């Protein structure tokens, strides 16, 4: 099926605190599996998932390294993007980047992006053909005709089709008795009587993996819905997700309302009803 | 500059249960920029060294943030999560709702 | 496995 490999870079300046603050972390998937974070005398890329363990020692020397050189381009980029939108040294900005993969179920490469946000928004875009570039900006174009002069989409190109994806390969091989694992959700109705005339009806999706679901509450047509809400799905703390989906019923209406869950670990849908 | 206010969730990992042990969760997501104080309370006191997850951010370039720590429900005790953000005039104390 | 950055915005 599809897969990612996803790495999320954000650096920070501190207006009189020093350098800035880069933290990197990388996903395969809905799982988290690295971390660095240069706020240390020696940051090192550690492991974020169990498996991860699997790899030497020369591994992990080589991302350390590909980290504490990216943190430091990150603070040249900070000051060059400071400089061109005429900024002083006391404002604190942010730079993101997100790089990374997707397979599709033919388990080769199918789309791959980079883009770079300056401050919450929008700032440099690889586009999908892998050669041309978006700017945001009269600034963002500077840049863009630097990676113009500097084959910079070339060499993305190699990383994306081919770096990226050999290693998302070898990633899921190591964590396969959890990445490749789908785990169904456990599902419940609750009942709370907001009042003598109205029932609250909520759905309850609990520990699924990964994180895409659907939650419904479905109605037989002559059901009058009062109210409704969807929270968005949270991590659970041990690698699972939960959500929940709520409707305000007429209380006697209880039974027009049917509950249904898609899930890639179902072997097929789930309704629940109160 | 870009402003987003966190949206926040406090629940627990498993379904409350008084006595059992669990975990208490603070979801703080969709903000930015990164900078952001959360706590969380017991009784209104703030719970010793709570531990977050590492920063990471959405499609939209907002930012996320798992804090939690071990709790055992009880009829008495009251949680919460306490949110500190730029975009917030003053602090965000969200109740802890055992069916939410 | 990350890029090295190859160039500078």
């Amino acid at each position: 099926g599809s897969h990612s490999l996803k790495y999320f870079h954000t650096s920070v300046s501190r207006p009189g605190r020093g350098e800035p603050r880069f933290i990197s972390v990388g996903y395969v998937d809905d799982t988290q599996f690295v971390r660095f974070d240069n706020d240390a005398a020696s940051p090192r890329m550690v492991p974020r998932a169990p498996w991860m363990e699997q790899e030497g020692s020369e591994y992990w020397d080589r991302e350390t390294r590909s980290a504490r050189d990216t943190a430091q381009i990150f603070r040249v980029n900070l000051r060059t993007l400071r400089g061109y939108y005429n900024q002083s040294e006391a404002g604190s900005h942010t730079l993101q980047w997100m790089h990374g993969c997707e397979l599709g179920p033919d388990g080769r490469f199918l789309r791959g992006y980079e883009q770079f946000a300056y401050d919450g928004k929008d700032y440099l875009t690889l586009n999908e053909d892998l050669r041309s570039w978006t700017a945001v900006d009269t600034a963002a174009q500077i840049s863009e005709q630097k990676s113009n002069d500097a084959s910079e989409a070339e060499h993305q190109r190699a990383y994306l089709e081919d770096t990226c994806v050999e290693w998302l390969h070898k990633y899921l091989e190591k964590g396969k008795e959890t990445l490749l694992h789908l785990e169904p959700p456990k599902t419940h109705v609750t009942h709370h009587p907001i009042s003598d005339h109205e029932a609250t009806l909520r759905c309850w999706a609990l520990g699924f993996y990964p994180a895409e679901i659907t939650l419904t509450w479905q109605q037989d047509g002559e059901g009058h819905t009062q109210d409704t809400e969807l929270v968005e799905t949270r991590p659970a703390g041990d690698g699972t997700f939960q959500k929940w989906a709520a409707v305000v019923v007429p209380s006697g209406e209880e039974q027009r309302y049917t509950c249904h869950v898609q899930h890639e670990g179902l072997p097929e849908p789930v309704t629940l009803r109160w | 500059m870009i402003q987003r206010t966190p949206k926040i969730q406090v629940y627990s990992r498993h379904p409350a249960e008084n006595g059992k042990s669990n975990f208490l969760n603070c979801y703080v997501s969709g903000f930015h920029p990164s900078d952001i104080e959360v706590d969380l309370l017991k009784n209104g006191e703030r719970i010793e060294k709570v531990e977050h997850s590492d920063l990471s951010f959405s499609k939209d370039w907002s930012f996320y943030l798992l804090y939690y720590t071990e709790f055992t429900p009880t009829e008495k005790d009251e949680y919460a999560c306490r949110v500190n953000h730029v975009t917030l005039s003053q602090p965000k104390i969200v109740k802890w709702d055992r069916d939410m | 496995r990350m890029y090295s950055p190859t160039s500078i915005l």
